[PDB]
């Protein structure tokens, strides 16, 4: 019961991913999720 | 969510053309068949080589 509930708590940290406005990286992450931003989608 | 696909399918368009412009731009290719008979042996005795 234990692994199973820490199993949903794992992801329940799932904040980092919060609000091209950073660095180089920061847009190398815009178009890694194909949804943050429309040159993002539009290459995907 | 919409207009993102015209930009898209003009984006794509443009690259298509481009292509069909490089595919008929550098293989300028011509046969120029010029399928006249070999000369065969009566030739030289022919009437119309007789100088």
């Amino acid at each position: 019961r234990r692994r199973e509930n820490a199993e949903r708590l794992q992801d329940d940290a799932d904040t980092d991913t919060a609000g091209t406005m950073t660095a180089r990286q920061r847009v190398w992450r815009a178009f890694e999720n194909p949804h943050t931003s429309t040159m993002a989608l539009v290459f995907y | 969510w919409k207009g993102i696909a015209i930009a898209l399918l003009v984006i794509l368009v443009i690259c298509s053309l481009i292509v069909t412009s490089v595919i008929l731009l550098t293989p300028a290719e011509d046969n120029s068949l010029s399928q006249k008979k070999k000369v065969t042996v009566e030739d030289l005795f022919s009437e119309d080589f007789k100088i």
